[PDB]
């Protein structure tokens, strides 16, 4: 389904959290 | 402990479809696929370079160019130290856009960020729409660097990250 | 404000923010 | 490392509290702030029973019925599953039978079920006496807690218990 079902504040609160555990997690790579 | 001596953020803008993540692909993977996949809001890739002996860790956030991610890409523009203004040199609207994507770094982005045009997709010249020297005369309109690029073909992409990021460090030591 | 974003475009970015953090928690745990 | 890996789920209507608990249960904290939760997320908790360590990978689904189609994709795999109201709100108690029903038709037809009536700290709201939770809970055969994520009220005994359950099923290999 093409059909639009969430608000810009819910996207952009996963996209935020996404982009923050990538964040943690190559610097946590790197301490190896 | 720290792996770097500066770091710096990095924004590609433009179009859907001129090549933006493929640029980063290329820069931070030194590969290229064909196969599109439309960016979702932001994302951010993380290569490191070597300037005067430092240690430059650039980190590049890869925005969507569909009108309907415009203000989560928007929030992105005002930490950035240099920008990449990306078009498709087979595409001629993408290349107009040009003129309101700045329009966009003026309303958003801090007045002393670092600009570079890219030309993307310089290997498919026999569908060019856009001649190198309109890029050219455009980004000299507005006093920014200019290049052409190809992700495909690896053409210019290390250069227009070097060289926005040199651009970044000399204004940085100057002051 | 108003619905925007499709079924897809949020599972994705929630299925990627799932992986990474069990990326992260695998390699934190790995520090013993 | 661990022995058993225990996939564990939260459901129930938006706010009787089912991110709080699972907060209580893996931090020891509590919050009044309401953070909705956008979808699914989840917590790790690793704890010994018998001398086997069990991690427990617990989902913690959104309430709200936008999100039904992305929640009800985790209950195929679920172990246990925590069913919570809030003793405030009577209708997220009424809707318990329907969150049954929708565990009747994704999970397993033997998965861990439990009953939580979440919030008792708030005696001055309650809507639904606690012997009604537990005849709810009685009638399906299954266990009933009231909890409180604020006051740290059988949080912990919630968790055990049906971590303990899965566990007492399991080892009739
Ligand atoms: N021939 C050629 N094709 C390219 C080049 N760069 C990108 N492409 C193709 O152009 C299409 C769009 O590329 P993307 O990098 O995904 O475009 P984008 O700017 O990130 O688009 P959005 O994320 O929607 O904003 C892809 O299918 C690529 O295969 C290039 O340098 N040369
Ligand atoms: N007094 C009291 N308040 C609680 C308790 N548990 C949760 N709350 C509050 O109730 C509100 C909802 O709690 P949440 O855990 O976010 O609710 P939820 O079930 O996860 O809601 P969704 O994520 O929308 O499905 C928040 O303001 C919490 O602080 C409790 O045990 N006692
Ligand atoms: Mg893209
Ligand atoms: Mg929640």
């Amino acid at each position: 389904h093409n059909r639009p079902r969430f608000t810009l504040q819910e996207l952009r609160d996963v996209l935020q959290e996404r982009n923050k555990l990538k964040s943690q997690l190559l610097v946590v790579q790197e301490e190896l | 402990a720290k792996t770097y001596d500066y770091l710096f953020k990095l924004l590609l803008i433009g179009d859907s479809g001129v090549g933006k993540t493929c640029v980063l692909f290329r820069f931070s993977e030194d590969a290229f696929n064909s196969t599109f996949i439309s960016t979702i809001g932001i994302d951010f890739k993380i290569r490191t370079i070597e300037l005067d002996g430092k240690r430059i860790k650039l980190q590049i956030w890869d925005t969507a160019g569909l009108e309907r991610f415009r203000t989560i890409t928007t929030a992105y523009y005002r930490g950035a130290m240099g920008i990449m203004l990306v078009y498709d040199i087979t595409n001629e609207k993408s290349f107009d856009n040009i003129r309101n994507w700045i329009r966009n770094i003026e309303e958003h982005a801090s007045a002393d960020v670092e600009k570079m045009i890219l030309g993307n997709k310089c290997d498919v010249n026999d569908k060019r729409q856009v001649s190198k020297e309109r890029g050219e005369k455009l980004a000299l309109d507005y006093g920014i660097k200019f290049m052409e690029t190809s992700a495909k073909a690896n053409i210019n992409v290390e250069n227009a990250f070097f060289t926005l990021a040199r651009d970044i460090k000399a204004k940085m030591d100057k002051k």
